[PDB]
RNA sequence: UCUUAAGGUAGCCAAAUGCCUCGUCAUCUAAUUAGUGACGCGCAUGAAUGAAUUAACGAGAUUCCCACUGUCCCUGUCUA
RNA sequence: GCUCUGAGGACUGACAGUCGACUCAGAACUGGUACGGACAAGGGGAAUCCGACUGUUUAAUUAAAACAAAGCAUUGCGAUGGUCCUCGCGGAUGCUGACGCAAU
RNA sequence: AGAAGUCCAUUGAACCUUAUCAUUUAGAGGAAGCAGAAGUCGUAACAAGGUUUCCGUAGGUGAACCUGCGGAAGGAUCAUUG
RNA sequence: UAGGAUAGGGGCCUACCAUGGUGGUGACGGGUGACGGAGAAUUAGGGUUCGAUUCCGGAGAGGGAGCCUGAGAAACGGCUACCACAUCCAAGGAAGGCAGCAGGCGCGCAAAUUACCCAAUCCUGACACGGGGAGGUAGUGACAAUAAAUAACAAUACCGGGCGCAUUAGUGUCUGGUAAUUGGAAUGAGUACAAUCUAAAUCCCUUAACGAGGAUCCAUUGGAGGGCAAGUCUGGUGCCAGCAGCCGCGGUAAUUCCAGCUCCAAUAGCGUAUAUUUAAGUUGUUGCAGUUAAAAAGCUCGUAGUUGGACCUUGGGCCGGCCGGCAUCGCGCUCCUAGCCCGGCAUCGUUACUUUGAAGAAAUUAGAGUGCUCAAAGCAAGCCAUCGCUCUGGAUACAUUAGCAUGGGAUAACAUCAUAGGAUUCCGGUCCUAUUGUGUUGGCCUUCGGGAUCGGAGUAAUGAUUAAUAGGGACAGUCGGGGGCAUUCGUAUUUCAUAGUCAGAGGUGAAAUUCUUGGAUUUAUGAAAGACGAACAACUGCGAAAGCAUUUGCCAAGGAUGUUUUCAUUAAUCAAGAACGAAAGUUGGGGGCUCGAAGACGAUCAGAUACCGUCCUAGUCUCAACCAUAAACGAUGCCGACCAGGGAUCGGCGGAUGUUGCUUAUAGGACUCCGCCGGCACCUUAUGAGAAAUCAAAGUCUUUGGGUUCCGGGGGGAGUAUGGUCGCAAGGCUGAAACUUAAAGGAAUUGA
């Protein structure tokens, strides 16, 4: 069972450190890779459309799930990143500055979309539910 | 439990609620200390004289008699063994079984046997080292050992 | 393999749950004792008998059905005398029955001998 | 499906073994019929006809790099 | 190069005396930056192929990647035998005998 | 008094060679896992799954697998005085 | 050790000398998107996470370095050099440092004005006076935080529940509301004099005249299948477009998309993303798990660590109202506190633990007082004749650990009375230091004051808990298929040899490969070889496990039982480290019956590299050395206690008469009954536990604490890659990540 002696402080708050590793939550935020991520710790991110894709969804479902690649100007990095409202993609070119935020479920795909976990939030700093609401025009 | 061994036997000794001896023991203090005086003189071991007390002179128990222990007894007339008689009886094991590998050394089991004495050996000199009933350099050591004893 | 006053509180326990008349305790103690004498006079055991054959000895307890569960608290904390409060919420079953046992340096006491000695003192055990 | 006594197994390769052949891909270069690493329908590899490896060693064959230099640009001069 | 400093010994009656050939460390000074001053005396590295290595070889065109080798394996033979020599007589292995001899 | 200069020490930036470390990054070719799809070959497992399954080790074969040896029941037997 | 240098200690530096210093209690090294603290978020408690930032400490001024002046600097709004970057040049030269305030570029998801002033707080200088991008004031500012509008009241009402008649009625009570219905009242958002405000301005707070019909002075953001509050509405679409954190919605009647209507929640706010806290008893100290869901190491030893039986009066009480102060059979006091011969004395073991206090920066936290109009705040203010002043306040607490001081002395550590070198009231000698008799200065000494040694008489109750249903060791008679060495045997099988007889035999679901008149198979006698050890043989034994069954002898070991033997805590469990570890497999020899991976054939089959059949290689067996793994399983670590009933059984011991193919007689041996101890198990049952299957140990668990070791944290990727290390190799040990996915899984139920 467990250490109990009155001088086992040590045996007890080592064992803890060591199995702490074993709980993903921990080792997630623990292990450095966060920073390996393509948005290096940050809400959201800027990036330049390369193309409009749409890809297919998953097999209980069926439709074209729409998406574009985008590439993050911090780093380079080239994501898929959803255009989510009923037609927004058209709001989407080619070469167009674009803000990317996190899909939910931080870092994992979300929905019955296979690989996509982020989201397209702003288009040529004109809010996307802006545009999709007409307040504010691009 | 046993130390080494997964037996949990009970078989043991019950000394009697008296102190005292019993009525019949008519003997004398000092006389008795001749006779464990002599059974030592003789090269018998203490567990060994108090065996011989009880058996043929009739003394149920030495601290009852005489208020004394049988080694510390031996200890004020000079004759306290010098290994203490459980650590000698060990060494003398450990010999034996060394002895009889020397000619079976495919006897895996005497060598299981032969780590557990030496295991034995030296977990009770660490306490006997430690109450100083041996030198603080005593060491048993394997190869000699077959002269201290026998 | 022997740490006592485990041994002694958990068979009196074990008698009362089965509702015996009397418990057996085999290696027994000054403190084994004095925990005795508080369960007694709060009311919680009748009297009880040394044996004395010679060895640690033995005593034989009497039991009245009314202890609901008594448990030692092997690793013994320290206890001033200002966490008492939080020690009696969390071990005992409200705030109005039921004594935590202190050994503290004016003897084994029950928690409210130790507020009104104001003496706080090691934790040996509990019963309800 | 025809056939054989058996139909080339593990491995290895344009290898001191590949005609085509300066094979194709990569690397080394400014430029490589050379070299090394891969590829393998192997004219015509292959298991004591020993197969594949391999530290140390070699007046053994081959490629590259640093240093060195009359080998060379381009010859001149000195001694016997 | 020069001028020094320290260590490492012997014998004789923790000392005193005398003697002592040799090595190694360290410093200052000094020079036209010279100093293993002539002599003597490895160039080095990354790789591929062959042969493991040491050994040997075509005297007088070939020194090797060829031969040998340890290691591995197969074969014959128990003596009235195997392998071999001899015109014959007879002989070698054999002053041996399977952990041996003989043939690959 | 005393400058420029100069001499020897000391602190010491800075530059260069070799090395080493760590973090990124290219690569013919080889080879893993995942996912998708209205594909090809079989039928290994779940019933005694049609040869009971499985574990270690070893060998063999298009593939699932098969076979030897020892083990387990998580067996298809809690059972022979019948 | 001696120096040198410094303001000064010090390997700070120098010369000489020695060989030390740190480390599983983690040194050294790596990471840090790491300045430290005061603190912050969250908080039942315990916690988890954050802390660049206004207070304190430190450090730096583009990167390094070296300096001058000065009390103070290795200063950068000082210098000198180099590195990088860059400005001007008349081309010779010269001048540099916004991590100060504002501002620009860049970088990014990500942040304000190139404003006014020394009026307040303070600082500075030669100074009452100068200065202060300290600091304050204003513009931007939905970072956070506070208070708080967007209507109130009335009667009409087609109407709607009760309540007065309750019948039959009808209306009328709180107005609940469509009501651009109607009627005047209330008021600030706004705007505007003035005054106030202020360093000057502006804003607030006061306040002349304007400032309301609901279309306006109009409130929004997310939702309406479930979770989860709110549509079985209507049009469109038709697995498209879309929604959907999750489960899911959409394939022509969509409660889920796109819309209108209506409703729901919060509300001047609300949604999204990301880190973190809670939820999470899914990190478990409090407080989880490990038979089958993830998880007991194959097994034992062992160092460190952790844990560790009992026992030594404060026991029997006088005393005055929890406690002093005390007598019992309370080791001293000269020296300080020292009562009218006297309490209440200091050194001749150390600590944790608790008690009380000190001294603890403020701000923040808690908390008292106080009507800033309330509140967040602030540290003020309140009464007087809210009249020449009176009364003031500006509390208090927590502060883990470490350090200091005080009492307690239960518990728990380390050390230590048995060579008596122990205590002890006195006795002179080995000996030195000298004080009132040296009114002065001293300086050896007679009784005399202490070291310190020391020989002897002295006194005393003269000084060693017990023997753990802890452990070791001894001993006695046993027990066992426990081990090693050698050895006796048994049939069967294969081969051989001898003899007999003559057509088949073998194998199978059925056959075929194969053997056979060179006589197969079958029968009989003998021989060789090598493996194996039937039946007896079990819900039996032994062993740490793996494992261990023919005989006999030898060698060493072991458990249990028995014991009025002995030691006396010597123990439990265990990182590091060590012994053993089935089968297979590896390297060499030996042997090679049987069986038999590989391979080769005959069948079967769609095929058959399989099952079936035939032949056979390594292997099977042994000696030497490796290997270190198994469903190595009771899928259940070890030590201890408690807890329920029973009959079997194995080993020992104890107790009973009665019986033998025994036994010179009994005694013992075989058998029957009873009891104890120790084993392997079984059965019946909960008053127990569990998700259950089940379990008398998986029980004594939210009424949660005996000790200790190993180990799990959704499923995969994967026991994979890589590094290390062990091995001849095969491989063993250690062992990720990227990525992917909503389940995988356990027990039990009904059906098929
Ligand atoms: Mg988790
Ligand atoms: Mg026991
Ligand atoms: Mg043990
Ligand atoms: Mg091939
Ligand atoms: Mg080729
Ligand atoms: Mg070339
Ligand atoms: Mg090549
Ligand atoms: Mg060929
Ligand atoms: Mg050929
Ligand atoms: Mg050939
Ligand atoms: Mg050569
Ligand atoms: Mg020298
Ligand atoms: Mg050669
Ligand atoms: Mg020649
Ligand atoms: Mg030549
Ligand atoms: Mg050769
Ligand atoms: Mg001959
Ligand atoms: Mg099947
Ligand atoms: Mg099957
Ligand atoms: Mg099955
Ligand atoms: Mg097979
Ligand atoms: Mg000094
Ligand atoms: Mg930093
Ligand atoms: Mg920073
Ligand atoms: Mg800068
Ligand atoms: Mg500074
Ligand atoms: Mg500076
Ligand atoms: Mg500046
Ligand atoms: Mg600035
Ligand atoms: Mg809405
Ligand atoms: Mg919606
Ligand atoms: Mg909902
Ligand atoms: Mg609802
Ligand atoms: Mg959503
Ligand atoms: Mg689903
Ligand atoms: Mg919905
Ligand atoms: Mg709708
Ligand atoms: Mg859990
Ligand atoms: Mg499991
Ligand atoms: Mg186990
Ligand atoms: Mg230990
Ligand atoms: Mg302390
Ligand atoms: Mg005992
Ligand atoms: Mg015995
Ligand atoms: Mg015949
Ligand atoms: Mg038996
Ligand atoms: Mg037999
Ligand atoms: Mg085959
Ligand atoms: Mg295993
Ligand atoms: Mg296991
Ligand atoms: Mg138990
Ligand atoms: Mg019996
Ligand atoms: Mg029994
Ligand atoms: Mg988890
Ligand atoms: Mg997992
Ligand atoms: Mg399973
Ligand atoms: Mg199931």
């Amino acid at each position: 069972g467990k250490t109990r002696g009155m001088g086992a402080g040590r045996k007890l708050k080592t064992h803890r450190r060591n199995q702490r590793w074993a709980d993903k939550a921990y080792k997630k935020s623990h292990l450095g890779n966060e920073w390996k991520k393509p948005f290096a710790g940050s809400s959201h991110a800027k990036g330049i459309v390369l193309e409009k894709i749409g890809i297919e969804a998953k097999q209980p479902n069926s439709a074209i799930r729409k998406c574009a690649r985008v590439q993050l100007v911090k780093n380079g990095k080239k994501i898929a990143a959803f255009v989510p409202n009923d037609g927004c993609l058209n709001f989407i070119e080619e070469n167009d500055e674009v803000l990317i935020a996190g899909f939910g479920r931080k870092g994992h795909a979300v929905g019955d979309i296979p690989g996509v976990r982020f989201k397209v939030v702003k288009v040529s700093g004109v809010s996307l539910l802006a545009l999709f609401k007409e307040k504010k025009e691009k | 439990g046993r130390m080494h061994s997964r037996g949990k036997g009970i078989s043991s000794s019950a000394l009697p609620y008296k102190r005292t001896p019993p009525s019949w023991v008519k003997t004398a203090v000092a006389d008795v200390d001749e006779l464990i005086t002599k059974a030592a003189k003789k090269g018998q071991m203490p567990s060994q004289i108090g065996v011989l007390l009880r058996d043929q002179h009739g003394i149920p128990l030495v601290k009852s008699v005489t208020g004394s222990k049988i080694l510390r007894i031996l200890k004020a007339h000079g004759l306290a063994p010098e290994i203490p008689e459980d650590l000698y009886f060990l060494i003398k094991k450990a010999v034996a079984i060394r002895k009889h590998l020397e000619r079976n050394r495919k006897d895996k089991d005497s060598k299981f046997r032969l780590i557990l004495v030496e295991s034995r050996i030296h977990r009770l000199a660490r306490y006997y080292k430690r109450t100083k009933k041996l030198p603080p350099t005593w060491k048993y050591e394997s190869a000699t050992a077959s002269t201290l004893v026998a | 393999g022997r740490r006592i006053l485990n041994d002694a509180l958990r068979t009196m326990v074990n008698a009362e749950r089965r509702g015996k008349a009397t418990a057996q305790l085999q290696p027994i103690s000054g403190v084994m004792i004095s925990f005795l004498n508080i369960m007694k006079h709060r009311g919680y055991i009748k009297n009880f008998e040394v044996f004395d054959p010679h060895r640690v000895g033995k005593i034989t307890v009497e039991l009245q059905g009314r202890i609901k569960d008594c448990k030692a608290l092997t690793y013994r904390q320290d206890l001033r005398a200002t966490e008492i409060e939080k020690y009696r919420t969390r071990m005992l079953p409200t705030r109005q029955w039921g004594y935590v046992v202190v050994t503290t340096p004016n003897g084994v006491l029950d928690h409210e001998e130790a507020i009104r000695q104001n003496v706080g003192g090691q934790v040996l055990g509990y019963f309800h």
